[PDB]
RNA sequence: AGAGUUAAAUUAUAACUAAGCUGUAAAAAGCCCUAGUUAAAAUAAAAUAACCCACGAAAGUGACUCUAAUAAUCCUGACACACGAUAGCUAGGACCCAAACUGGGAUUAGAUACCCCACUAUGCCUAGCCCUAAACCCAAAUAGUUACAUAACAAAACUAUUCGCCAGAGUACUACUCGCAACUGCCUAAAACUCAAAGGACUUGGCGGUGCUUCACAUCCACCUAGAGGAGCCUGUUCUA
């Protein structure tokens, strides 16, 4: 997990508000849920990703994640 | 502030029916937690008084998870009753 | 329970405080 | 999958200090709770709202508007229909889980064990 | 149950497998007690609460003369004999 | 209560036990209504087969009573739906061809019409909250409108009549004014709609 | 029939238009529901303000204003003040949580309005300023 | 511990637009040098991750970066040494926002409170003090065992080596001492006298302006009808006689 590639990242926030989804959505062993938390905040400081929002570009990318907000 | 509108807890209206819209919106935030954090954040909440507070959320959390688990373990045997009347 | 002891105290420290006010 | 246990409780035995403080002890109890009855909300309001828009209007003269009243109307009559036939099937039918009651009898027929 | 390890030949990828030998050395001794006591003219109570073999059970002690309690087992049975059965009431001999 | 549960209501309406053939639900359901062996209460003194008889009229006469007196009332509502009569058919012969085309002359009809007209649309309910008692906007059922209208007619032309003036007068008075939209007891309908209006926030203290 | 929840992009090549203007031109609604009052401005997409209208505006008073009803006639009101100057559509600016916060959208279209998309912008601290002590002692 | 940095809010401050804004169970007072939108330094505080359980001796520590860095070949040990939440003190600087105090507004019999508005000490930084917390995970450190074995409740029962503590309750986190940058202080800590108990856990009741369900059928609310309470009389009480 490298801050510098916000792709990967961006994969593990909600699209909508731009939090970090927990583990108990993005199923990681509590080690990468860690490093993709700290790489996130890193990136969004060093201003390689955006705060408040999933940077749309990736919008299509891979869902990995388990969350549904469409009903 | 300094990141482009209308990018975040957007919702478009399809259709032109908006009190759906708005429900997506609100469910939205509601998964969040958005909607109680803007709660919470109405009145300051004292230090001590928080961490009480999670702990009694997780607390509270890992009894209906489990009490969950053991429903839809038992739930195979809701059936009717091979042996009635034995 | 306890508190009827604490109470006791916390009685106690205030008629004291109040007292070194006075005095 | 269900938030970790280990190390949480103050223990004699555990090492680091308390993450939890239950307030009552966890253990399964044998029965389940009973379902909160939902709050009510006034009804109609809109409705309401849109003839009495048409009253001020129009010089609360009732011949002048007659849609508003017989839509509020027809409003009310849905929402007393609602009340007297929702409140048997919300109390009956729990879509994909059981009636509490169902669930307490299938919760004694196999029992939490904190003894022994 | 922990009362139960001696009995064990072992456990099999997760199930618990009775150790036969003894089942057998037991069971021996089980039957050979059971057989005096029939023969010396006493009672035999089946019991068993499993609602499978209820009817099953029932029907085996009916058939050696001998008598079963499979059902919903009242609370004083047998401590306080003599107000739910009767007067004066013979105890069985041996339970199974 | 001299009837047990078990006894169900008459049914009164002679057209409904004469042509029976032409339906298939309604044959299975009284079928089942005297099938059932089913009992029921005696009809009662008031209700007739009478083709006359409109149970509107019934009750307006009912909530006019007095003591126990049905003669008295009966006798004013009677001489009340006949001094209607009287006044369309004065109304009628003082009139030109045209308004002889226009002017209702059935007591029956005009009764009906003015009591649709006088009766409230929306009601106010007193509800608590936090010490104080506000006046609510509550919709109202369909019966308890129909009673706030009679109860308002017999209100006002038993209260504000002249002690010389005779009951029939005044009712038949008020029915005609009432016919028109311009009686007294069509401005408390307004009264109770304009403090309906004046309250309307309020309307979301009402939980059902 | 492909139709996103997510708005378009400025940068995108992306086609949809509302009488002919891009995601981009149409006016905004800006709606602020707070406790005890629901205020509402259309603004051009350029941010002049076309129309105002609060619940103060609509002549109710301290408690009544309130309410969902007060919100909606708002609504309504702003809605029209807007038509007036020619807006068909607008897109709604949601911001805070109150009694008024549905109640003045849909008074928005009550009041022959349309609403394209409806945007949450409510402030959310990542923790600044301490916010005031709890009732109730 | 240093040094550097800032995303989300917030605010000085202008620009438009609107007359109101704020505020409650409901109001009032306050403000209209106000409010919404668009722009914005400083200051302060660190959503989500965290359903994680890590670091530190404890107090404590969860925005980002770098530098330095987390004693002992690991038994116990002070009154010696070095630290120690909040509050508080001294001096200088900061001030968004919060806020003891105080002043207004309600509430109330009163309201020197709870609720509303303003605003201060203070919360922040530098330097020095102060040394207290329900500093409580009310469970001492180090090795162990799960044998024997239920007062009660609670976080099951115990061994060995130690150290610190505890001899009814009040009086008493007090009076006197010694020491201390503390001078309304901390620490140490009695007695006369008074009592025959004081305490701990439980049990069944009763109660609860506690929560959740379910009801009230002349019955609480919603609602219907006739009356009483006002008049004269009739008849009974209380007083006065
Ligand atoms: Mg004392
Ligand atoms: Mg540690
Ligand atoms: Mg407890
Ligand atoms: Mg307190
Ligand atoms: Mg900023
Ligand atoms: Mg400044
Ligand atoms: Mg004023
Ligand atoms: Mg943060
Ligand atoms: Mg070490
Ligand atoms: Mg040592
Ligand atoms: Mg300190
Ligand atoms: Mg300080
Ligand atoms: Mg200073
Ligand atoms: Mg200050
Ligand atoms: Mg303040
Ligand atoms: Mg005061
Ligand atoms: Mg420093
Ligand atoms: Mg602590
Ligand atoms: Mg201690
Ligand atoms: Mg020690
Ligand atoms: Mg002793
Ligand atoms: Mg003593
Ligand atoms: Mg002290
Ligand atoms: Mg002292
Ligand atoms: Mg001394
Ligand atoms: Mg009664
Ligand atoms: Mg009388
Ligand atoms: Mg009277
Ligand atoms: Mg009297
Ligand atoms: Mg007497």
């Amino acid at each position: 997990v490298d801050y510098k590639n916000v792709q990967l990242l961006s994969q593990f926030i909600s699209p909508f508000t731009g939090c970090i989804y927990g583990r108990h959505i993005t199923g990681l062993c509590g080690k990468k849920q860690k490093e993709i938390t700290k790489a996130i905040k890193r990136a969004q400081i060093l201003g390689f990703m955006p705060v408040t929002y999933k940077d749309p570009a990736y919008l299509k990318d891979p869902k990995v994640c388990n969350i549904k907000y469409r009903e | 502030a300094n990141h482009l509108k209308f990018i975040a807890r957007t919702v478009m209206v399809q259709e032109g029916n908006v009190e759906g819209a708005y429900r997506t919106l609100n469910r939205i935030l509601t998964m969040d937690g958005l909607i109680e954090d803007i709660k919470r954040r109405r009145y300051y909440e004292k230090p001590c008084r928080r961490r009480q507070r999670e702990s009694y959320e997780t607390c509270r959390r890992i009894y209906n998870m489990e009490m969950a688990r053991k429903i839809n373990f038992l739930m195979r045997k809701n059936r009717a009753d091979p042996w009635q009347g034995c | 329970k306890n508190i009827l002891k604490i109470r006791r105290r916390k009685m106690n420290h205030h008629k004291y405080r109040k007292l070194v006010k006075r005095t | 999958a269900t938030p970790s246990l280990r190390g949480r409780l103050a223990r004699l035995g555990n090492p680091r200090r308390p993450i939890l403080k239950p307030n009552k002890p966890l253990i399964l109890a044998n029965h389940v709770g009973e379902r909160r009855r939902e709050k009510g909300e006034a009804t109609c309001i809109t409705e309401m709202s849109v003839m009495m828009a048409c009253w001020k209007q129009n010089e609360f003269r009732d011949e002048a508007c007659r849609k508003e009243i017989q839509d509020f109307f027809d409003c009310a009559s849905r929402a007393e229909a609602a009340r007297k036939m929702r409140s048997i099937q919300e109390n009956l039918g729990e879509l994909g889980s059981l009636p509490p009651k169902k669930l307490n009898k299938l919760l004694h027929r196999f029992p939490n064990k904190p003894h022994v | 149950h922990r009362f139960m390890e001696p009995y064990l030949f072992g456990s099999r990828l997760g199930q618990d497998i009775i150790d036969l030998e003894q089942t057998a050395a037991h069971l021996q001794l089980a039957l050979n007690f059971t057989a005096h006591v029939a023969y010396r003219e006493g009672i035999i109570l089946f019991v068993s609460r499993h609602r499978q073999f209820a009817h099953l059970i029932e029907t085996t002690a009916r058939d050696c003369g001998e008598y079963a309690h499979t059902r919903y087992f009242k609370g004083g049975l047998l401590t306080n004999a003599p107000l739910l059965l009767g007067p004066g009431v013979r105890l069985p001999d041996l339970i199974i | 209560s001299r009837y047990g549960p078990e006894y169900k209501d008459p049914q009164i309406d002679k057209e409904y036990y004469r042509k029976p053939l032409a339906e298939q639900t309604e044959e299975e359901k009284y079928e089942r209504d005297f099938k059932k062996t089913q009992l029921i209460k005696a009809a009662p003194a008031t209700k007739t087969s009478s083709v006359f008889e409109d149970p509107v009229i019934s009750k307006f006469t009912n909530m006019m009573m007095k003591g126990g007196n049905k003669v008295l009332a009966r006798s004013l509502m009677t001489q009340t739906l006949e001094a209607v009569k009287r006044k369309q058919f004065a109304k009628y012969h003082a009139a030109s061809a045209e308004e002889q085309a226009t002017i209702e002359r059935n007591p029956y009809t005009i009764f009906h019409q003015a009591l649709k007209n006088c009766e409230p649309v929306i009601g106010l309910v007193p509800i608590l909250k936090g010490g104080h008692f506000y006046q609510v906007p509550v919709p109202l059922a369909d019966r308890r409108r129909r009673f706030l209208a009679m109860k308002w007619m017999i209100a006002e032309c038993r209260e504000k009549k002249h002690r010389r003036v005779l009951m029939p007068e005044k009712l038949s008075q008020e029915l005609l004014e009432a016919f028109h939209n311009q009686g007294p007891v069509i401005k408390r309908k307004h009264d109770m709609h304009k403090m309906a209006e004046a309250n309307r926030a309020l309307a979301h203290y009402r939980w059902w | 029939s492909s139709f996103s929840i997510y708005p378009p992009i400025p940068g995108q090549e992306n086609s949809l238009r509302w009488a002919g203007k891009k995601f981009e031109e149409i006016p905004i609604a800006h709606i602020k529901a707070s406790y005890n009052n629901t205020q509402i401005q259309v603004v051009s997409a350029a941010h002049q303000p076309l129309a105002h209208a609060s619940c103060g505006t609509e002549g109710f008073r301290n408690a009544k204003k309130g309410t969902g009803i007060a919100a909606q006639t708002a609504g309504i009101a702003a809605a029209a003040k807007a038509t007036g100057k020619g807006v068909t559509h607008v897109r709604v600016v949601v911001k805070g949580l109150g009694p008024g916060r549905l109640s003045a959208i849909k008074g928005l279209t009550m009041g022959g309005l349309e609403v394209i998309s409806i945007t949450d912008n409510t402030p959310i601290p990542h923790n600044g300023c301490r916010p005031r002590k709890a009732r109730r002692l």
